[PDB]
């Protein structure tokens, strides 16, 4: 799975579908609103599962 | 209050996170606890740099660098003085160039030779002590009160605003409450064809609410 | 084919129309006309942006006074490539019809991300490491020890471009990213400096939101070029919601430790450099006192980082007060940082309006508001001047200095909400720090002030009454253009009735209620099994998508789901989604059958749309209310009920609308296109609720299908797509949702044009 996320990517990636860089301007969670996006705190079990 | 923790009594920041610390005239740091228990053995000693701490030379804050709480309270007293404003200055550059100057006092006070910079410090402190320093200090008071006054007059309107949402909002469902009841008494006991009477009805609820 | 559109000829790029079309072109000449702004509605049938190229290209052919150049403005980085294809289109047929009489510079601009070629920058993956190494490339003082030397590094490409590219402008070529790129790669320079440079000759720009909206970006457009500029915004719905992105500031406790490891090396850096030099010490001190920071600024290219925050107008001449030596100045910052991490302390939510937090500051570390103002601007001029190379690194404190600005700028429409938790959090150690704004209009004013006529415009905005509302915004043109059809083309229906007539919420705020997971999941089998071809299902929240296909699996569902069709569920990796999509692209083509449940708010349902065969039935689940925020929901109601006129009620009503019709309304592509567009909850059916879907969906939403329910709705849907898999050959459409040539010039046709369009 990894190899398919970094060793490969979105074949079709030409004019759609390419959801990493499908935003021309995206920075770190410092000047933005939503910032609380993917938190690296909060690990779970049940919801890790 | 997740510092490295106290010198020597070391049980504060590391458990409790709800201290403070107290400067002393160099200016590293004490705990309450360090307060105390230095107070109990000396009481002026630094713990570290063995300062002679002069008369009782503690002063409580809530930061994390020495040098700021340095800098915050010798700033302080700086600026109860040299209170000059750009109403009190003919030009820009002079009030800029003002400004500069009691930094250039602070930072001399922080580590240079303190023997000049207290004569500069007679001669502007006499020489604006007959007129302006005070004057600021009236004006600077002046000013604390209508802040704290203006505060308080956006909060009256935050608190009226609500009550009278809310006070909108039982006004009109109590008021809905006694339309419909007083349909229904007055469909019972009245004598009429039932359309016009319920166009009546329909007329009192637009009425009531457009 | 030549329109007349009341004053002028308009050559559409295909030899057929909807008479939809021809109403939209008749309100854009009404809103291009008298100068103003206009909000228009087309829905997703038309060629919208077919149509509003060709009238502002004609306006262009036609007016070289009024208009001088389209600021197209649409949100995506795949959208700005399909519009460059559709003006390069639009630019064939007119010289096709013609011959190479065109002159016309169509052109894209996005990022260093796009147009960057150097082997050494374009293996980077992320915007702000592609900008650091581009400032170390390339800079205001390399470029010149470059100048000097042989051996010190440099790009070659803007190097290149500065022995000669700088005089010759690019003739009249539409250029794509790739196209341009190229262009870089053929001649041998850069062409992101050659596209900046080449805003000034083009006729098209077409760009993003935030490169137009950002006042931190946004400083390449001019005021003498907005005299007579037409912008139109594309995909519009979330103006607001960019606006309140583009201006609150977050801070984190991560953001000021890394704020103090800043502080410490700028310190030894000043250190080091006051062992190295005292010359151009002295000039910083001359350009503070005789200038407004302006010397060195003629020359500054890739020396601008993110400028100042503040609005265009709200900004001052002034000099910077006793900030100008640099040790005084890290003491400032020192200052600030130190009590803004102490504010930060406090373990319960606080809201603040930004004056009180001035006067917290002004008194108890004493920094007053015009040195506050003028952090920024001295920030950008001691970071210039330090020769410090890799600007990633001080990514925190310049936050911080922006955030300084703010604070000292903006008061009584923005808000200062500092959170010790989040809310999903609860008591796990991250304190931040909302500067959170909540006029919208304080980003568009600009906008409207130094632009002649912007157009928003979208597929689905509903109602129309809001948007001026909001946006301290009054346009000429308020229209609402109804989809004429010779066939039903969609069906809407709201199931919000259970098999076991269970009524269909989602009222338990995300804690899971079983029996109505039970009938979602009845409703996804059941429409598998009916649908062809690929169905969207979107949720509420990644939260309640995660806890339904869980209760999908210990219940004994989603391996049925799997008998009748491939499933791909999302994730909040930009990669994994991607491969998702992809994979789900190649289930649709490949025999088999393909479903994508995803989430309503994130970027699945932005930019990524589906088209005739890849999405035949949008099951919308739930209702979607943004419910995991914070006060700051709260804090815009409460300003939407005060200092402007708009309830608590039909805020929340609208923005659940937008979002909700939003990723609905893009199943369907033309009038060859079939998109059954389920609703899947009983809340849909109360009248405000539908009332703020667009009118051509409430148009096809008939009373009987108003709360069906499940089986009912599978029937319903069994029957839709029967009647309509059928030849619907364009023989077919000519009468009624089609137009000739010669069917135009009948003034029949055009009382029906004046009956389909109407207005707000
Ligand atoms: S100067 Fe041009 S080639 Fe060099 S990093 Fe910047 S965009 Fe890339
Ligand atoms: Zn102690
Ligand atoms: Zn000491």
């Amino acid at each position: 799975x990894x190899x398919x996320x970094x060793x490969x990517x979105x074949x079709x990636x030409x004019x759609x579908x390419x959801x990493x860089x499908x935003x021309x301007x995206x920075x770190x969670x410092x000047x933005x609103x939503x910032x609380x996006x993917x938190x690296x705190x909060x690990x779970x079990x049940x919801e890790n599962s | 209050m997740d510092d490295q923790g106290c010198p020597r009594c070391k049980t504060t920041k590391y458990r409790n996170p709800s201290l403070k610390l107290m400067v002393n005239v160099c200016g590293h740091t004490l705990c309450e606890s360090c307060v105390d228990l230095l107070f109990v053995r000396g009481a002026g000693n630094c713990p570290e740099c063995g300062t002679p701490l002069r008369k009782s030379n503690f002063r409580v804050q809530l930061f994390e660098d020495p040098t700021v709480d340095k800098e915050v309270e010798i700033r302080k007293k700086v600026l109860k003085i040299y209170n000059k404003r750009e109403e009190d200055f003919p030009s820009l550059r002079e009030y800029n160039d003002f400004l500069e100057e009691v930094e250039e006092i602070v930072f001399n006070l922080t580590n240079n030779v303190d023997l000049d910079n207290t004569k500069k410090k007679m001669e502007i402190y006499q020489k604006e002590n007959k007129d302006v320093i005070q004057k600021n200090k009236l004006k600077l008071t002046r000013e604390q009160e209508e802040l704290e006054e203006a505060l308080e007059v956006e909060r009256q309107e935050n608190e009226q605003r609500r009550l009278f949402i809310q006070k909108e909002e039982q006004l009109q469902q109590i008021l809905k409450r006694k339309n419909k009841q007083a349909f229904l008494d007055e469909l019972e006991s009245s004598d009429l064809p039932v359309a016009l009477l319920l166009a009546q009805h329909k007329d009192r609820s637009t009425q009531l609410e457009m | 084919m030549k329109l007349n559109v009341d004053g002028l000829l308009v050559y559409f790029p295909y030899d057929y129309i909807y008479p939809e079309q021809f109403s939209y072109m008749r309100e854009l000449k009404r809103t291009l006309d008298a100068k103003g702004h206009g909000v228009l509605e087309m829905p997703s049938g038309t060629g919208k942006t077919v149509s509003l190229l060709a009238l502002i290209m004609a306006y262009q052919r036609a007016y070289p006074l009024e208009v001088t150049k389209l600021i197209y403005c649409s949100r995506t980085v795949p959208e700005i490539e399909k519009v460059i294809e559709e003006l390069r289109k639009l630019l064939n047929f007119y010289e096709k019809q013609e011959g190479e009489k065109l002159p016309f510079l169509g052109l894209a601009l996005s990022s260093r991300k796009n147009l960057c070629i150097h082997p050494e920058v374009t293996p980077l993956r992320f915007g702000k490491d592609v900008d650091g190494k581009c400032h170390s490339l390339t800079a205001s003082y390399v470029r010149a020890q470059y100048q000097h030397d042989t051996s010190l590094p440099h790009c070659r490409f803007y190097e290149e471009f500065d022995a000669h590219g700088r005089e010759v402008p690019l003739p009249a070529g539409i250029y794509n990213l790739d196209d341009l790129k190229a262009l870089g790669r053929r001649q041998g320079w850069c062409p992101y400096f050659l596209a900046r440079y080449s805003i000034l000759h083009a006729n098209v720009v077409v760009y993003s939101y935030h490169y137009l909206l950002d006042p931190k970006i946004a400083d390449l457009v001019s005021k003498e070029l907005a005299r007579k500029a037409v912008v139109v915004f594309d995909e519009a719905h979330n103006i607001d919601n960019v606006c309140i992105d583009s201006m609150s500031v977050n801070l984190t406790r991560r953001t000021l430790d890394r704020c103090q490891g800043n502080l410490e090396t700028l310190q030894k850096t000043v250190l080091r450099i006051k062992e190295t030099d005292e010359q151009r010490l002295r000039d910083e001190y001359r350009r503070l006192v005789e200038g407004x920071x302006x010397x060195x600024x003629x020359x500054x290219x890739x020396x601008x980082x993110x400028x100042x925050x503040x609005x265009x107008x709200x900004x001052x001449x002034x000099v910077p007060g006793s900030i100008r030596t640099a040790e005084h100045f890290l003491g400032f910052l020192r200052r600030l940082l130190e009590y803004v991490k102490w504010r930060l302390r406090v373990q319960h939510v606080v809201q603040e309006s930004p004056p009180a937090f001035l006067s917290g500051l002004a008194q108890r570390v004493c920094i007053q508001r015009k040195p506050l103002r003028f952090c920024a601007e001295r920030l950008r001029s001691l970071l210039h001047t330090l020769e410090i190379t890799d600007l990633a690194d001080f990514s925190p404190l310049t936050l911080l200095a922006n955030f300084a600005t703010l604070v000292s700028t903006y008061a009584k429409g923005f808000t200062i909400i500092i959170e010790p938790f989040d809310d999903r959090t609860p008591t796990i150690a991250n304190p931040i720090l909302h500067f959170s704004c909540m006029d919208a209009s304080l980003a568009i004013k600009p906008v409207f002030e130094r632009f002649q006529s912007v157009i928003i415009t979208s597929g689905t905005l509903s109602p129309l009454d809001i948007y001026p509302k909001i946006l301290d915004f009054h346009p000429v043109t308020m229209a609402t253009f109804t989809m004429t059809l010779a066939r039903v083309c969609l069906c809407p229906m709201i199931i919000g009735r259970g098999n076991d007539q269970v009524a269909i919420s989602s009222k338990f705020e995300t804690r899971e209620d079983i029996a109505v997971i039970r009938n979602y999941g009845n409703l996804l089998l059941e429409m598998s099994a009916v649908v062809p071809d690929g169905i969207v299902a979107f949720f509420t929240s990644y939260q309640y998508m995660e806890s339904t296909v869980a209760s999908w699996y210990e219940q004994g569902i989603l391996e049925n789901i799997q008998r009748n069709k491939l499933l791909f569920i999302e994730t909040q990796d930009g990669a994994e989604t991607s491969v998702a999509l992809e994979k789900y692209q190649e289930a649709c083509e490949n025999g088999r059958g393909a479903i994508l449940l995803s989430v309503a708010r994130g970027k699945v349902s932005e930019g990524i749309d589906f088209v005739h065969h890849y999405g035949r039935a949008v099951i919308m689940f739930g209702v979607p209310y943004v419910y995991t925020q914070s006060r700051i929901l709260k804090a815009r109601l409460e300003y939407l009920r005060d200092q402007f006129q708009i309830r608590e009620n039909d805020f929340l009503t609208f923005d659940a609308m937008r979002h909700a019709a939003q990723c609905v309304g893009r199943a369907i592509r033309g009038k060859t296109d079939y998109g059954l567009m389920v609703f899947a909850d009983k809340r849909f059916a109360r009248g405000d609720k539908r009332g703020k879907l667009p009118r051509w969906i409430q148009e096809h939403l008939t009373d009987a299908n108003l709360n069906l329910t499940v089986d009912e709705g599978v029937q319903v849907a069994k029957y839709f797509l029967r009647q309509m898999a059928q030849p619907f050959h364009r023989e077919d459409q000519l009468g009624l949702s089609l137009l000739s040539l010669e069917q135009l010039e009948s003034e029949e046709t055009l009382k029906r044009i004046e009956q389909i369009a109407q207005q707000l």
